[PDB]
C-alpha cells in the first residue's frame, strides 16, 4: 500500500500523493487502489481536480496510447499516422519497410 | 428493516467433477433502499471510488454478481462523486444482483440509504458490520472467489 | 411449497449498463431438497448426462440451476439413476438448485419427494404445463439466462 | 435429430441405432444428444450391450485417444510409447527421432 495518501487494508490506496495517478487493480474478487507513477500499458494519465486518475485507453486496435486520442502501439495490421491508427496509411505518408508506422 | 442472512461459500473441485465446500454464515440488515429478496451470486469487491457516474466506459462483470463495498471513514473523501445511494444504483445498472456494504467505518451509510426507501432499487443492498463485516473482508482479501446467498427469511 | 421462478435474458450496453428481460414461471419445491431461495446460470442437462459411472466429468462453475427435461419413463426403461440419484449428483457437481421438467412424467414428482428423509441441502424443484414451456422455450432458444428461484 | 431411435425437440436423441454412438452435445445452455458412427475429434468409443458412449479423451499431451489410455495423435513434437506422449522417449527405448516413436 504505497504511493499512497490515504490507506487501508482492504482497499489499497484511497488518496495519491499528488503528482500520483490513481488506479483501481483487479486482482480476482478484490479491486484495491495504487497509487503508480505512470499509467499501466492499456491506459493514460489525467491530472485532475477530483484526482491524478488512470483512465482506460479508448483507441482503435491499440494496446498503448498517451493521451484522449493518441495512440503509441497500434495492435499489428494497423499504419500509425499522427496518434490514430489507420487501413492503409493517407495519400501523403508511406508504410514504413519493418516499421508498423506511416511517412 | 429485515435480517440479511448471508453465506458466504468457499468451493474446491475434487478430480471426480464434484465439489467440496466451506461455508461461514455472516448476519446483516436489508435496507429499504433496496428490495427484500434472497439473492445469490459470486462476490465481486468494488472499491468506493470506483463506482461513479464520471467513467463513461466501466469495466464489464457478468450479470449477477454480488458486490461488496467497504466503506471508509466519510471524511476521507468529502466530494464523493456519488452517494452511497448513487454508488449502489450503479452496482445494479452494472448487474449486481445485491450489493452488500461493510459500514463499520461508516454508521451515517445506514441512514442515507434507508432515506432512499421511496424509489427503491429492485435489487437487495445490504450492509454489514463489526465481526459479521470482519469475516466478509477476510475471505474477499484472502480467497480467490467466493459465492454469497443472501437469505430473506 | 410454491417456488415462484424467474428466468432473465439479458444485455450489456456500451455504457457499460445492463438491460434485461424477464419470463415469470411458478412450480413446486419437492420436499427431496431444501426450501429454499437460489439464483444461478441456467445449465441444462441431459437425462443421461447425470450418471454415476464417469470417473471424471466435464467440470461446470459452481452455482448453476440445472433444468431436466424428463421423458416418458419407458424411453429409458433401465436409468442409469433415479431421479433422487440424478438430482443429488446434479448438486454434487455444484448445481445450486435443480429444476426438473416433470411434464412428460409426472409420477417423477411421487419419486422425488420420496426424497424427503435424506434431503439435499439445495433446491428441486419441478415445473410442467405451460410453465414449463416457457422455461424449455428459453433453453432452446437462447445463449444464456439467469434464474432467479423464490421461497416466499 | 439423426442416427436416433428415440428423438425429443427438448433432448435430441435419446438412444441410439444400435451400431452407432451416443454424443451429449453442448450448445450454449442446451445439452442434447447426437449419435454418431465416429466420436467426434477429442474422443472416443466405449462400446457396450447397454449402448455405445462418446467420452472425454484425457491423455495428458494427446489429441486423439484411441481408448481411454492410449493415444493415436501426440500434439506436436511430442514422442509415442505404449500410446504415450512424450518430450523425449524415456531410458531403454531409443527415440528413432525422425519417426517420434521409440525402440
Amino acid at each position: 500500500c504505497k504511493g499512497c495518501l490515504s490507506c487501508s487494508k482492504d482497499n489499497g490506496c484511497l488518496r495519491c500523493q499528488p503528482k500520483l495517478f490513481f488506479y483501481l487493480r483487479r486482482e480476482g474478487m478484490r479491486q484495491y487502489g495504487e497509487c503508480l507513477q505512470s499509467c499501466p500499458p492499456g491506459y493514460y494519465g489525467v491530472r485532475g481536480p477530483d484526482m491524478n486518475r488512470c483512465s482506460r485507453c479508448r483507441i482503435e486496435n491499440c494496446d498503448s496510447c498517451f493521451s484522449r486520442d493518441f495512440c503509441i502501439k497500434c495492435k499489428s495490421g494497423f499504419y500509425s499516422h499522427k496518434g490514430q491508427c489507420f487501413e492503409e496509411c493517407p495519400e501523403g505518408f508511406a508504410p514504413l519497410d519493418d516499421t508498423m508506422v506511416c511517412v | 428493516k429485515e435480517t440479511a442472512f448471508v453465506e458466504v461459500v468457499l468451493f474446491e473441485s475434487s478430480p471426480s467433477g464434484d465439489y467440496t465446500t466451506h461455508t461461514t454464515g455472516l448476519t446483516g440488515r436489508f435496507s429499504r433502499a433496496g428490495a427484500m429478496l434472497s439473492a445469490e451470486g459470486e462476490i465481486v469487491q468494488m472499491h468506493p471510488l470506483g463506482l461513479c457516474n464520471n467513467n463513461d466506459e466501466e469495466d464489464l462483470y457478468e450479470y449477477g454478481w454480488v458486490g461488496v463495498v467497504k466503506l471508509e471513514q466519510p471524511e476521507l473523501d468529502p466530494k464523493p462523486c456519488l452517494t452511497v445511494l448513487g454508488k449502489a444504483k450503479r452496482a445494479v445498472q452494472r448487474g449486481a444482483t445485491a450489493v452488500i456494504f461493510d459500514v463499520s467505518e461508516n454508521p451515517e451509510a445506514i441512514d442515507q440509504l434507508n432515506q432512499g426507501s421511496e424509489d427503491p432499487l429492485k435489487r437487495p443492498v445490504v450492509y454489514v458490520k463489526g465481526a459479521d463485516a470482519i469475516k466478509l473482508m477476510n475471505i474477499v482479501n484472502k480467497q480467490k472467489v467466493a459465492r454469497a446467498r443472501i437469505q430473506h427469511l
